[PDB]
């Protein structure tokens, strides 16, 4: 029995229970809630340290011996913020807890046994979160995938065939042959992938064929015609096949207004993209659907957080993508009904209130694929600066707000697209898609990505250097990124129907192929920490937003965190 | 003889009861098995004699064993002895309820309860609705039935009951005799509020938009107390 | 929001948090520690109740829909004493918790979803424990298996070939051909089965062949010669194959005393049968090994609890099985050195102290296969009557003592024989071997046995009766006991080596075949609630037993609970 | 020829094996009991002594169907299993049929609502399987006419149509006159005797855990038993209104007494009303055929197996029962199962 | 009742004994089965009454049947009746030894033996060795144990006992009480004289060359009475 000062203990093994750590350069403070360690029995790797033959590596290991163990990791998950060791076996998370050798240490369970087959990854002073999930990908260029990978995203869900004009507008992979093209192209990449089909048709047979061809759901986009008939048919087919539907509603109100669209949805599960409407949607009041029980409301990162440069940038961006002219009054009228700084301001507060549940990209289609996580944490920091600490906090920390915002890109999109049994959280039994963060760089620049239980990307110095640290340091592909190893580390998500018909063997796919499930029986109440339903009213004239009778707004930010301190460009 | 399996089982039971009666004659205090068997064998023999009705045997099964005839703890373990016996008019089930009275202190499986009450449906506000059964038949409604879709013969302000259930103990029920009028408490249905079945009046997400469809469907199908405004506007999916 | 009196609430749904229930006719009081239910959302089956289409059975179930759910069960396990719903899917325990329909109820997770494919089993007012595990079976007659089944035992581990004299003495199935005989006979029974080989040889090849032929371990029995050489060889082979060794030591001290046997064991894992020594073992001091770290000490039920009739009964039993004569002084000297009422008395207290960790049978070989659980709870009741309530209790209950004694026949034998990843406890992921008890009959007569997730045995009235309750009621085989269903509900445990060589396909076995694992790296510290190591001294003259310098003894009982109140014979 | 075995039948009666279509598979020991009484086919549902099975003849879901189908390999009985019809999910209904069930049971304990009835009938029409129903005694979602409206003129097999075993109180028995209904009765109510009413009352108080000090439980019990409908049921059997006799085994019914109580009802009806007017001669041949059809050919037609079993006809399965006339209807001589003595 | 298979078996046994007692009352001389069952049923009933101990029942089982109550030959066939009965303190085994005395001449399976003795281990010369148990625990040695490798607490001239076993009847044993001193006879082990096991002191062919290795191993492991000369020369395989 010896006494150790908290300072040297934290320097050796990381923060322990009751300690607090700042996240990046923000004002969000994370407090360690619990510790799974036995004081005096910590796992350390190095010369003369504990992780050695006969001390912490067992000479008589259990049969569930780990392949990889992450020691002294601070886990930031929606299930809690705590210190533990993470054991990885066969691409899954095998255990969370103490970890070590049962011959020499007390509290070691068989699923956390370190033996001669175990690799050691030091996590002391580091944060472990689940890999991010981006559910609004326009597959416009393959170069988006490495960019999203380097920011902490491990699953991309969306649609497209490339730089075609249909893809530049829509997240749609249309038809069986184009699905086959994209599924065979997917074998290249270090990313979990799933593809959305075209929902914009009234032909049930055409809808069903795309699902059986491997798509995990439908996208309904106004550029292919978002009409109530197509919405109704697509929802009927999706209910028969248990796949998700995403919608980009009619901004022009051509076939009807927002209530007509809700009537076409008819109380069935729907995932709405850019619900605030700058990215498209019933002008000016698409944002009202974010209070409905059957809606899963997502936002795209270009509108968060609301800043002084946001409105002009979005205006000029809209004038370019739609080829509008400033000398035409009708184009101006369209643009003014579309941007609405009022709804953009309201969107940040709705994220703080838990009304919006998912953050996404809309990549290269008015969105930045490498900035979903960064803009989510910028929004959290701005909201804490404006509204102060949340009232759901328990202690001098921001743990509740941290969980609320972390769920927006990890667990809620996974639940929304029926993959939350594989990815989305640091839980035992799930796929080992993990991101290592140093707290000083949290939310902007990760340390390394573990994909399928193996290291796939990391910061790395020059190959000729005597150690891995010296400059230049940038993100480089690791061994799970190469050869036949990438087939074991990566998943292609398909529908249950396509999986049952042997889509993997028919198309000769070497990646893991998994079916999505539980997409039709979820509501807004199934989103973690973002399950607030409310009556949202939008003023047709002033465009003001009222939630439960009270006006909701935020003020723009002239400076954000996690932006110019961390990037050269 | 052409004995059936039932006859072999009943013969075994008769001789278990015979052993119990012999031990009782010897002065041994009977245990659980012996008491059960003695009651069952007595009922079977009485039904064979054919001089008593089944109800008489149900009452007579309670006088066979005094509390002093059994071991401590036996009386509290025998809630009911059921036995099927063949009377002159065929096979009838005779059940004896609490045949033996408790006299000791031993209670196997005794429950030691806290005296605090349980608060069910906490955080749910209850409204009160007056309901009358204008039909000629009794109606009973369980705790988790969607009260908007109860028997169309019940009359009440259905609009106020949409998306609600009875604020009573789970698995209990409220009865409505023909012509009976009483008020009940209704709480909001929890979870995802996805109402499927019950009369096919909703079969979708419960909300204000679907309440209009439900009210219109209820009025078309003659559910009492339904007042959905005329000039109804249909949606694309009804 | 309504108030419900505790009395009517408990009558409807069983005891809740803070309530206490007596176990059988004993003095042990169990307190419900926690409840997983939401008050007002309990699952009840019947006419007009909750478990109906659209209310608690989902009309849009998750894809992990349960096959069977046990509602409002009081779980008594070493992991705790609490109220929950148990969901069973595909022969495993799929979930423990709330259970129900997510459409109409708040706290329902996907693994506890009740849908149209779910069967309902009411457990309100009932106790659920894991199936018992008996690890000292002499396979002398097949009729032992139904007898142990009706008492709450779901796994039998032992050896034998039938009523042969070698089996009447030893739990040994000797050699490959006899192993094949017993493995093919096992296809008949409703019981998990595993067989021990002959360890009494100095030939390593002969030892290895038996393990590769399907045995899960060795028995070393003095009737085949318990010599240090055979012990050493058997332990070496077992360490190479990861199987357990059980030992019945030399009562005659022919090759050495108890310390010579411990020297032959040489600090390796060993499971000792009838460690107190009435069933055999170094006279008079075999019981001292129960304090060693590498020993897993078990007791057989004929010596517990110690009663007024115990000594004379054991004396006469010994005179019969060994064909001794009362007119021969050497036979008397052997008998007196063997019985030792002192060690028998000490054994009960050692069970109370956690020194002894496993209770077993020694069936039809001085032991009663249908009385392991009953005599365990009789010992617990006697110890509470003598020594009062344990000092490790937290509250006006006996929860700690209940867990300590329940571990002796559920989880500790499973850990000892390397099957604790399949059976031994009510935990998610484990095999659904469950026993339903009414608290008035707890520990002596169960309600029903669930085997492999299906009902295999239950109390049942006559088949011609209008309801299942009327007399005569006795234990009858259910549907999992018959046809090809019994092959899906039952496991034959084999060694990892035999499993890898396709023992299932070679012998044409239709039962599930599973390998034992983690047998060599466990010590006394791996036993739940029974991990007390101590220095045990036995007086060579007075046969008194001292633990850590203090004399340990118990007094005999002239009357026990759970005996004459519950049985006609 | 030389390959023929001889069985003497002089002075004996040969009937087809009985068919019991209301089995609660609560205990396997029911099967030998029904076998010894002359029943050779049992149709029903259940998984064992579980509370859902103690109430309903339902084998719910693919996995439980697989359990029971593999257990069935043990027994000397023709077996078929009913699935759960109490759902509004068409995919769940269809999966159970494709998993081996021969039909659906709709039971009020799982919720007999018009929506579930409608969906189950739609799926059954798509798969050509029978539907059996135990209607809502509490009139919770509607009365008997609402149930008939949900049935919408499609084929339905009603269990214990007189209603002591469950059903719209007090008037479920009216559906026994409809063209699309196959009305069955359970043996505990036939024949009507002096001990019937009290026995059924006490049985109901036990299975539903009712209390005599609660007026609502008494009101439920009185609306349920109705000695009037029980008395009417015997005459309706004599008139040919009721068409099938069944058991409701260990769920207020006796699996070894279907045939015996059928012939007891026939004997009681002949004692009360005399010889039927459809007789041709100084015999009871017409009445004998009418009552024999109630447990042999009518249930086989109802559950779509009347091309295999149900009658002594050339081409059919040799499921035959040998009776000595002195013991006819209570204790048979031998059972021939699949053309061999079982 | 929840009867177990054991309870059904014991009920059958009780009524077999009841039949035996009825026949004995009628004056019939009991046969083997009837006598066994009568004794067993009497013991079970006495244990149920709970007024006697198991030892009392062991003595009482011998007074139930006089020799004149059974058929000729019955007494010599019933060596011992064992029966497990449930007392107030649980289940105990009661065995009655030679319950009935022989009175006739009929002996089923009677053995007619030659009066000549059997000479065992013929052709084997026996040596005599004095052995003392200096330990505090009893030691018992069987007929075919390699006597060189007995418990190290026994003290005797081990060199003279190498390759030998006790010259006693096969399957018998010699006991050594703590402090006891006695002489025993040892004969040479037969067959191939390949000694494996027993303490791992030889584990090879027995001969003069291996006796030196065995003596050295015994001395190193503290076997009493072992005098192997110092300056031991090891071989290439030890
Ligand atoms: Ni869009
Ligand atoms: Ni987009
Ligand atoms: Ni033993
Ligand atoms: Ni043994
Ligand atoms: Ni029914
Ligand atoms: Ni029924």
């Amino acid at each position: 029995m010896k006494k150790i000062s908290r300072k040297e203990y934290v320097s050796m093994y990381g923060p322990t229970t009751g300690d607090k750590v700042r996240l990046g350069d923000t004002d969000l403070i994370a407090e360690v809630e619990h510790d799974y360690t036995i004081y005096g029995e910590e796992l350390k790797f190095g010369g003369g340290k504990t992780l050695r033959e006969g001390m912490s590596q067992s000479n008589n290991p259990s049969k569930e011996e780990l392949d990889l163990i992450i020691t002294n990791a601070l886990i930031v998950d929606y299930t809690g913020i705590y210190k533990a060791d993470i054991g990885i076996k066969d691409g899954k998370i095998a255990g969370i807890g103490k970890g070590g050798n049962k011959d020499m240490q007390d509290g070691v369970k068989n699923n956390l046994s370190v033996g001669p087959a175990t690799e050691a990854l030091a996590g002391e002073g580091l944060i472990v979160t689940a890999g991010g999930i981006d559910t609004h990908i326009h597959f416009i260029s393959p170069q988006q995938i490495p960019t999203a990978f380097a920011s902490g995203v491990t699953t991309m869900i969306g649609g497209g065939t490339g730089p075609a004009d249909g893809t530049n507008a829509t997240t749609i992979t249309p038809g069986r042959r184009n699905l086959k093209w994209m599924l065979r192209a997917a074998e290249e990449y270090s990313m979990n992938l799933g593809f959305l089909a075209k929902g914009n048709t009234s032909n049930d047979a055409s809808l069903a064929d795309q699902i059986e061809a491997g798509a995990i759901g439908f996208k309904i986009h106004e550029d292919w015609g978002t009409t109530p008939s197509a919405i109704n048919h697509a929802l009927d087919v999706a209910d028969k096949y248990d796949v998700q539907v995403a919608i980009h509603t009619d901004t022009l109100n051509e076939a009807g207004c927002v209530e007509d669209t809700m009537a076409a949805i008819a109380g069935r599960t729907m995932h709405t993209f850019h619900t605030e409407g700058a990215g498209g949607g019933h002008a000016p009041d698409i944002i009202k659907v974010a209070g409905e029980h059957n809606i899963l409301p997502a936002s795209t990162n270009p509108t968060i957080p609301f800043t002084v440069n946001t409105e002009a940038e979005h205006m000029d961006m809209l004038m370019v993508c739609h080829h509008l002219d400033k000398s035409i009054k009708e184009d101006v009228q369209f643009a003014d009904s579309r941007i609405r700084p009022q709804t953009i301001a309201a969107e940040d507060t709705l994220h703080d209130m838990g009304i919006f549940s998912i953050t996404s990209s809309d990549s290269q289609a008015m969105g930045r694929v490498g900035e979903v996580i960064t803009r989510t944490w910028q929004t959290a920091d701005k909201n804490k600066k404006e509204f102060g600490r949340l009232k759901e906090e328990k202690g001098d920390n921001d743990n509740f707000r941290i969980k609320r915002y972390l769920s927006k890109y990890t667990i809620n999109p996974a639940i929304a697209h029926g993959i939350s049994e594989y990815v989305g959280s640091v839980e035992v039994g799930k796929v080992a898609d993990l991101v290592l963060w140093s707290p000083a760089f949290f939310g902007v620049k990760p340390n390394m990505i573990i994909k399928g239980g193996f290291i796939a990307l990391s910061q790395m110095g020059d190959a000729n250097a005597s150690i891995p640290t010296p400059q230049p340091v940038y993100y480089r592909e690791m061994f799970a990124h190469h050869g036949k190893a990438k087939y074991d580390a990566n998943i292609t998500f398909v529908s249950q129907a396509a999986y049952d018909k042997g889509i993997k063997e028919e198309l000769g796919l070497e990646r893991q192929v998994l079916p999505v499930k539980n997409c039709r029986n979820i509501t807004k109440k199934d989103m973690q920490f973002n399950d607030t339903t409310a009556h949202i009213e939008v003023n047709p004239e002033t465009y003001h937003v009222f939630v439960d009778g009270k006006e909701v707004t935020s003020k723009p930010a002239n400076k954000v965190s996690l932006a110019q301190l961390f990037s050269i460009f | 003889m052409k004995l059936t399996p039932k006859e072999l089982d009943k013969l075994m039971l008769h001789y278990a009861g015979e052993l119990a009666r012999k031990r009782k004659e010897k002065g041994i205090k009977l245990n659980y098995v012996e008491a059960v068997a003695l009651i069952s064998a007595h009922i079977m023999e009485e039904a064979r004699a054919g001089k008593k009705t089944a109800a008489e045997l149900m009452q007579e099964g309670r006088t066979l064993l005094k509390p002093d005839d059994v071991m401590d703890g036996v009386a509290s373990m025998i809630h009911e002895v059921g036995i099927e016996a063949m009377f002159p008019d065929g096979t009838k089930l005779v059940t004896v309820h609490t045949p033996i009275e408790a006299n000791g202190k031993l209670v196997p499986g005794e429950l030691f309860l806290k005296n605090e009450d349980i608060t069910i449906n906490e955080g749910k506000k209850a409204v009160s609705v007056k309901v009358k059964n204008v039909g000629d038949r009794p109606v009973q409604i369980g705790s988790h039935f969607h009260f908007f879709e109860v028997n169309r013969c019940l009359d009440f302000d259905r609009e106020k009951t949409f998306g609600k259930r009875l604020d009573i103990a789970s698995g209990t029920a409220v009865r409505f005799e023909p012509g009976e009028e009483k008020s009940v408490e209704l709480i909001d249905i929890g979870g995802n509020r996805r109402i499927f079945g019950f009369n096919a009046l909703v079969d979708r997400q419960a909300d204000n938009e679907s309440k209009k469809i439900a009210l219109h469907r209820a009025k078309e199908r003659g559910f009492h107390g339904t007042k959905s405004d005329d000039n109804y506007v249909k949606t694309i999916k009804e």
